[PDB]
């Protein structure tokens, strides 16, 4: 896939969309997520759509959750 | 600008089974929820108790990253402590945890978001949601 | 800096007895203990318990003015759902508040000071004392 | 470690500490104590020994911890 | 974690990262991944398996690791 | 010996040194040490007199460095 | 966020033999791993001591360009000084950088990547893994 | 604001003979000393190994806490490594501490302090005073 450059700008560190992976000019203000060295850029309002369409736990995850009174 | 704690069980529920009617509520309500750190621990405990842990933590990590973590501090550990008095003697049970994060959200005021509100009923001055 | 987190049996066993060989270790590393947020939960709670709770509450507010008290935090929680798994996949058990306590200390490398050095002797890579 | 200086205040002479040398803000009371030209202050009240000496708990203060188990 | 706003810059559309979400600043380039409305930026030349199959050392880069003892 | 009470000003919290103990009108200026809970107030330029004049190691210190190499 | 610390010795192993056996738990492990700044200084003077330094600097440049190296602090030499005091009080040797990472380690509760586990596991309240 | 890097040989020289001529030079540098991290990890080495831990510790921490103290940095590491390539089988042998000592000092530009020059002067580039 298509790379990209950092840059700084007012003190903070940004990246520019590339023409071919823009996002919709409906997305005016952004939530910015950080896992690991990642960052995942979701539009306001739609933070949890990456995270819920993305990858997913393993079937045996946790079936039981073990809190003692039981 | 803060308002809702989400409990363990909503947690789990989540991460497990991945409701659509949760990604709107999560969504719709993003900046406003955070989790206790006992919660993190159980959810940290889920992945590093399964068979797949590396897998499961990143995916924890996704959902952990995108709310606020509260330290469980000495005004979580005086309402807790004044909590499990309350029903000591006086009442019926809940599990340990759970009146960790009871007290932890009274502490700061926070409205607990859970999807089995047959313990959390038991708590007295605590606001409560069902959002399974 | 800090090197001792009091667990809370050593505590409890300090409160009520005030033995002097406590008393001996208490003025030679005073300023190097600390207890964790889950102990200080677990004392209050035994002060509201009591039938005397302002009173017992206040030795305990005085014995708790002279430690640092710190928040569990996501380290904290983080290391005690590693200890969590790492206990169950040895079938060793560890109560759920002592397991919060050992993985606190892992996490910022402290020493456990406890008089239940079987039950901490479980946990992976975790340094333990006895002062009693 | 930090520096600052002195003031005329309260119609006494007194000294801040910028936050990297503040105390705990649950530090109501000082202990001042002299040594040489130099002043050395302390939380009051804060040796084990006063503790150890002083109230009691009731005897009731655990009938058990109450782990669960 | 935190929030922000997009631009209209170097005649394209980039985002800021306050400090919070800020990456380390020895990340010269990264790469946008696109996945529904969202994109993912990501450290290039981060995968092990391309420095796993790349450039060798040469075979002299122990004599000895020179811990004393 | 005496006692006193913080207080807060500009932000920071001081205390009011005692007239019994109030420093040389000399000292303009302050150096302030923190070790522990306790804080040690020396005069600019006096600010080691406290701790070489002041309590000292045990005798068996380290009488060796034991760094390698020897 | 972090959980392993790779020893020195595991790091000239693995950039010299480049095994699949390491390259399957760097793949796995993979944003959870870090190195000591006393291991950079000591891959760094492998590669200035080489007849090709920029070469073999230029393949450690890349390997530590993957992994986040930890500034060795005050946490890591109140550690170390504690583990020099307690190995010499028992008498069992360990080599003064391999120390000085055990330290560092320990004062975060990270996990000791090596394959030097004899010496390793002198130290005490440390976990060990070997992954070669 | 910094000029001076005290070495390990300074710190022990002091901490357990306490020069007067010392003091005044302590006085009038303050403000303008530090040390590096390795340093601190061996004088609490010295404390914890004594036959008086507790005492030691305390004058150890009323020394330190008038210095800054200096992580050992990538910079820090990077010097070394090169200074122990400058030495290695081109030069005359240097202690691994005061390997670190005097690369980090270089990757600050600070005048090294010591009372025994006959190490250091075989490191290339950097500054050294005699203060005993």
């Amino acid at each position: 896939h298509m790379e990209n450059t950092v840059f700084l700008s007012n003190r903070s560190q940004p990246v520019r969309r590339p023409k071919a992976v823009a996002l919709p000019e409906n997305v005016k203000r952004v939530e910015v997520i950080a896992v690991g060295r990642t960052r995942i850029i979701t539009p306001a309002g739609e933070t949890w759509d990456e995270w819920f369409d993305g990858n997913s736990v393993s079937a045996d995850f946790m079936d039981n959750r073990e809190q003692p009174g039981m | 600008m803060l308002k809702f704690m989400l409990d363990t069980n909503i947690c789990i529920f989540t991460i497990k089974n991945k409701p659509a009617s949760v990604r709107e509520r999560f969504n719709l309500n993003q900046g406003r929820m955070c989790i206790s750190s006992v919660t993190l621990m159980e959810v940290i405990y889920g992945a590093e108790k399964s068979q797949m842990p590396e897998r499961n933590l990143a995916v924890i990590e996704g959902f952990v990253s995108r709310i606020d973590v509260l330290d469980y501090d000495a005004a979580a550990a005086t309402h807790t402590g004044q909590i499990r008095a309350e029903l000591a003697l006086q009442g019926r049970p809940v599990g340990p945890f759970d009146q960790m994060i009871a007290g932890h959200a009274r502490s700061r005021g926070l409205i607990i978001v859970t999807n089995n509100t047959r313990e959390f009923e038991r708590v007295g001055g605590l606001r409560i949601e069902d959002w399974s």
